[PDB]
């Protein structure tokens, strides 16, 4: 029972932590970054004839 | 100028579409680099390229192609394959989460937030091409991933651009095999969303592929590779007319025109004759009278089709080698006389012919046969409603005592729509015979 | 150039300020004979900071010793590192100290700090232009808190441009072994507010949890609480002495702690504490280091903030690090919980990054905290002094000396007054 | 002739100096030790380098910029880094005293003493060059050192010298980020004291630098070098004008005259369109019209605003590199004719262009593309109200509370003059919704 005592020794371990996490995005790409918001959140490619929001 | 953008949904639809741009770079002598030998035919990127791929001033060929997908594995191991270098890391759409074959899932879940950077990805490639005939979309109707995915772009590049043609190629569920029951779930819902906008959707199935190879070709262990080859090179035969010249050019807007009768049903089926082993080809001959014979046979149909039980409407043979057009003209002449065969009288002529001289190659390590005279065989026949009917039956069982169904309505769906798509194939199937009615 | 002479005081500053001064000494490589072994260059170049040249290479620390009982200093001197010390600074009284606060603050001091003033104004003319002066003494020690209470007043008026940082010990709130602390603490605390610009606030059950915790050693020694607490205030003083991308100055950090001038209690905050194991089961990355540094958990000062809020929070980062990390840290951690600070000012984090890790780890950090937590703290001893000025005990003594009880009434107004002067900010 | 002093303020201004300075060296091919290989360039100080270093009779160049700031740390590193040979030491002008985020403490305590040292520098400076057509000061607003210290000296730049232009480029404050909370109450002290009498500022913010490298240059874990050689880069645009030809060329005397409208506002914004992966660009093509549509894409302005909630003013385009006025002027024509493009109807033209055929270079070491045609975009908008708007309530609530004074009143200030800036404040919106009023 070394094992045991040397970690049942103190208290057991219990989170008071800061719940302090990051939501992800749903793709994998290093680059681009949509959640369940914020889906317009991604690098925009390079269009010739139509700009920005054409429409 | 002259040219069309492929469309890969599906890691079902990929692996083909690896094939054909293989096969592709092939007749082109493309190196797996992206540039050719020390013969000179880079520039702004105009030549036997500019309708495929897109070498410009920097000298890479690049393929005029989407590949969304929806699970990272495929994606990223072909994007550490052989041609990876060539392929577009952001055409090469990979995914993250998966549909789980519900159609409804891939159509609303995820589907939102990917077409715009489709739809980015689409405008791209329509800003930078001249000529834009159509679009070339690979996809399946039990597609895990191809079912609701295809739906939702073809929806939104339907409503945006409407001028042009969209090309549809999905293999057509086993008529007696089924890898999933959701499986027509989905491909009932997509044929009742894609019958008011899709332009031509051309359907096969493996099972008749897998039935030719071991009667003629003689293999009884082909694999993906033998099947991908073969659509592969039936892409390969239809595109040639585009890259190629032979006495008379056709195009997709007379195939469009010509083949199709009536709207709503585009729906003709594929055929090529010259399908035979290399030994087979190797002590015997090949002319155009036991091709065109060879390709009205029933049992040479990649679809469990028998001819006999229906009627042709549609038919189109494009002559890809060295061919007159004196045996062409008096074998289809005797074909007219055949009185087995049995077209509609509404059309006294129903044949669309397309002659092109180069000679149809084989593919390095292949199993094909070395083939002078090709033909693809795309025609249309009243035989089909079978197929449709088949679902039918299947579908009513599984709706009336309304199996799996908690799945779709337990992530926010209902019965309305897919009570729409039942008499959707109702009106399917009751226009097919009253065509087929003289 | 701007530096920094120390001072050492209390019988804990002596056991506080021996660990100091060798974890500096071990950190910029001399030997403990002082014959600095050439290793880092940048040691070499910005070491002037805090010490001074000696003959042959010898880097005499800039601190002062004060005290009354020599045993202690004996040991001190006798210590590892007594030799880099000097007999100069080693000042003392001839008195048994019976740490008594009133004795230690008019009797013995009255002939100690004529000395000590002399002493530490010739160091203070030795070096050109102090930053200030750091103290490490004890709240609730007897004898330290009469010696800094003094000294701390005369260097006001003497030196009234520079920092007054004060690092006392709170004793423990279950326990404070001297039963008449409460009444040190309570006579100490009353100058020190208006005298002192920044103060550290430590206090050793939190210290004890802390091996408890994650040291997971069962027995240790007062010296490894030294250590912790060393390489804690080591960590802070790791900004000036070290280049890079990272604004080191107090006085750059003190405005943008301190709102208003009652604020000078403050609260330490370290980073990776590790277990037997859990180095070789540890995968070093940012985020992780930044949950383990706001873990309530990881706090060590007084308590948990968790019952009030929090004003401002300042963090200095140590190692090979980069501002997009801590950026999109903080965004998380202001994402995380912004209604656990308060609506009276946002962006209340305040960051730094020290590219040039510690002697032993890559990545560090130390972080010093101002909330609302000190509430528990003085009310406690509040209802301590209320309960034992109910009915003056152990009072003899300190009317003997000449005190009276009309400081106590009017000091216990002091912190009462800072009782509402937290509440009303903040509550 | 043609050439300039520069001036780096803070220690936020002294790192972009050193890194500008590692870049400008490269394409003169400068080595460190300050002269050339034995081929002769050298004579009394007229080349390539004339405009921005001193190559005297002793053979070795001589920046014409100033390190000022108030700490000896990162000013002694440099002074020990790489190229201090060819700095001036105490052109490299350090302090011993900080500021401590104080405007007034950089403003009032040290600088007195020390801005008649500088003074004598720039005189030095003065009377050696000859065309002297303004001054290149970096700084940043939220300085510690930066904001106070640059205030006081370009007053006396001012006063001295009011005939000649002056240039300041500056960190904007973080929309949302803000590493310090007096970074607030300096901002618009600097900001009141220079409105009458800077005459063009350029900001930037970090975030969005980020936000565009972890977008296109795909460096989820850029560096802080990373950062400078992008804003190294854009400098070098801009000032690739000055060190070489092109079509045409422009000065910054045109600059400030056909930016700025109006008295007071003199705020545009850079933008540089081919910022892009090397391997991104490795297989695909670059031209005018694309980058043209992706430096007035908004989501590429490193600026936190939205150009749809204002309206255009001018617009600035300088095209580095190998590129003709024929699709310029056509592409041109087009952004014109668009209508999400919302320009100033004031302004029919409110266009300046510049053409230069000098190809932008690859820093050894880089991260950056492969770059020959290229643009910097300088344009104001009247979207920029916001960013003072989303100022304000920062402030009237602060001020109101009034916090961190005993800090400045305690050093000597009163709060008249944080009172007077507000409404000097209030009179830009007032202005800026004015102008935006048509
Ligand atoms: N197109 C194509 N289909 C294949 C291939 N191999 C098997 N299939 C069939 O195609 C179907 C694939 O459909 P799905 O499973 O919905 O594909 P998906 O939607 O892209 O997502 P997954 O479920 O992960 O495959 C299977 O049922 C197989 O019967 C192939 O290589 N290409
Ligand atoms: N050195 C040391 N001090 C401790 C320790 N634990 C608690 N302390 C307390 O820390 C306080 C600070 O020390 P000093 O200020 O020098 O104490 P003092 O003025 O000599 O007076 P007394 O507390 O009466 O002994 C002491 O009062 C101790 O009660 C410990 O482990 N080591
Ligand atoms: N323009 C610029 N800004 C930087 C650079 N490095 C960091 N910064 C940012 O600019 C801010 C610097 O402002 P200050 O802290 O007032 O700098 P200072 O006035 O020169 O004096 P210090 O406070 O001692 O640094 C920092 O908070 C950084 O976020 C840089 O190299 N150039």
């Amino acid at each position: 029972n070394k094992f045991s005592r040397q970690h049942a020794a103190f208290g057991m371990f219990q989170s008071h932590n800061i719940n302090v996490t990051l939501e992800k995005s749903l793709v994998t790409g290093p680059d681009n970054h949509i959640t369940h918001y914020d889906r317009l959140n991604f690098h925009p490619s390079y269009n010739v004839n139509r700009p920005s929001i054409c429409d | 100028m002259r040219e069309c953008i492929s469309i890969h949904v599906g890691q079902a639809g990929v692996q083909i579409g690896n094939a054909c741009w293989e096969l592709y770079c092939l007749e082109h002598g493309i190196q797996p680099d992206g540039q050719m030998p020390s013969d000179k035919t880079i520039g702004g990127g105009d030549d036997s390229f500019n309708t495929f791929f897109s070498e410009t001033g920097a000298g890479k060929h690049v393929p005029r192609a989407v590949f969304v997908d929806l699970e990272p594995t495929v994606v990223d191991e072909v994007r550490t394959g052989t041609y990876r270098q060539l392929f577009h890391p952001e055409q090469l759409i990979t995914g993250k989460e998966d549909a789980a074959n519900n159609y409804a899932r891939g159509h609303y879940t995820i589907g939102k937030e990917i077409v715009d950077l489709v739809l980015d990805r689409i405008r791209k490639l329509a800003d930078l091409c001249t000529g834009l005939q159509g679009f070339l979309i690979f996809h399946s109707f039990g597609g895990g991933t191809g079912s609701g995915f295809a739906s939702l772009l073809m929806e939104r590049l339907s409503v945006d651009y409407g001028k042009k043609s969209k090309l549809e190629f999905a293999i057509y569920p086993a008529p007696q095999v089924s890898t999933a029951v959701v499986e027509p779930y989905n491909s009932i819902l997509t044929t009742h969303t894609t019958l008011e906008h899709s332009d031509c959707a051309f359907m096969v199935d493996n099972e008749a592929i897998y039935d030719i190879c071991r009667r003629n070709l003689d293999i009884e262990r082909p694999t993906y590779t033998n099947l991908n080859r073969l659509i592969g090179q039936i892409v390969s035969s239809i595109t040639a007319s585009l890259r190629f010249d032979g006495a008379l050019n056709v195009d997709l807007t007379e195939f469009q025109t010509n083949l199709v009768p009536y709207p709503r049903i585009h729906f003709p089926l594929a055929t090529y004759a010259p399908v035979i082993s290399a030994e087979k080809a190797y002590h015997e001959q090949l002319s155009v009278a036991e091709i065109t014979n060879a390709c009205f046979e029933p049992a040479n149909q990649m679809v469990k089709c028998d001819p006999r039980h229906g009627k042709y409407m549609a038919c189109c043979m494009l002559y890809r080698g060295d061919v007159v057009p004196k045996d062409v003209n008096a074998a289809i002449a005797t074909i007219k006389t055949k009185r087995t065969i049995q077209f509609v009288d509404w059309c006294p002529t129903g044949f669309k012919v397309g002659i092109n001289y180069q000679p149809p190659t084989v593919v390095p390590g292949g199993d094909l046969a070395k083939v002078q005279r090709a033909v693809c065989m795309l025609s249309n026949t009243t035989a089909i409603a079978e197929a449709w009917a088949r679902l039918d039956h299947k579908f009513d069982l599984m709706y009336a005592k309304r199996a799996f169904v908690h799945w779709y309505v337990g992530e926010g769906m209902e019965e309305g729509e897919f009570s729409e798509a039942r008499e959707d194939l109702a009106a399917l199937e009751k226009d097919y015979e009253e065509v087929g009615v003289d | 150039m701007r530096e920094i002479v120390h001072l050492q005081a209390g019988q804990c500053g002596n056991q506080i300020g021996a660990k100091f001064w060798e974890v500096i000494s071990d950190e910029h490589g001399i030997d403990p004979t002082g014959t600095y072994h050439g290793d880092s260059d940048l040691q070499l170049e910005r070491i002037n900071v805090y010490y001074n040249e000696a003959t042959g290479g010898k880097y005499v620390p800039r601190a002062v010793l004060v005290d009354l009982e020599p045993g202690t200093m004996d040991s001190v001197r006798s210590g590892p590192f007594g030799q880099i010390f000097r007999p100069d600074n080693f000042v003392f009284g001839q008195s048994g100290a019976g740490n008594n606060w009133a004795k230690g603050h008019y009797t013995e001091g009255a002939e100690l700090v004529d000395s000590v003033l002399d002493v530490v104004r010739k160091e203070a003319e030795s070096c050109d232009c102090l930053q200030g002066f750091q103290l490490t003494h004890s709240l609730g020690g007897g004898t330290g808190s009469g010696m800094g209470t003094l000294l701390i007043s005369k260097i006001r008026e003497e030196y009234p441009d520079r920092i007054m940082n004060t690092f006392s010990v709170v004793p423990s709130p279950k326990v404070s072994d001297t039963v008449v602390e409460p009444y040190n603490a309570t006579l100490s605390v009353h100058q020190l507010v208006e005298n002192t610009d920044e103060t550290y606030c430590i206090d050793n059950e939190a210290l004890y949890d802390i091996c408890f915790r994650t040291l997971k050693l069962t027995t240790p020694t007062y010296g490894d609480l030294n250590h912790l607490v060393s390489a804690t205030m080591s960590g802070v003083t790791t900004c000036l002495r070290f280049p890079g991308q990272l604004n080191a100055d107090l006085r750059k950090l003190a405005v943008n702690m301190v709102p208003f001038p009652r604020l000078h209690f403050f609260m330490p905050g370290f980073a990776p504490l590790t277990s037997r194991g859990s180095q070789q089961y540890r995968a070093l990355t940012v985020p992780e280091l930044t949950q383990q540094m706001f873990d309530a958990k990881n706090m060590m000062a007084a308590c948990d903030p968790r019952h009030g809020r929090y004003l401002t929070v300042a963090a200095v980062f140590r190692g090979r690090m980069s501002m997009k990390e801590v950026d999109e840290q903080m965004l998380n951690v202001q994402n995380k919980n912004s209604s656990y600070f308060v609506e009276w000012i946002p962006n209340n984090v305040k960051t730094a990054v020290c590219d040039i890790p510690p002697r032993g780890l890559k990545m560090s950090a130390t972080f010093i905290g101002n909330s609302t937590a000190i509430q528990e703290l003085f009310k406690r001893i509040s209802e301590q002094f209320t309960a034992m000025f109910r009915r003056k005990a152990f009072l003899h003594w300190y009317t003997g000396e000449g005190m009276d009880e009309m400081e106590f009434t009017e000091a216990e107004s002091n912190m009462n007054d800072l009782v509402s002067e937290y509440q009303q900010y903040q509550d």
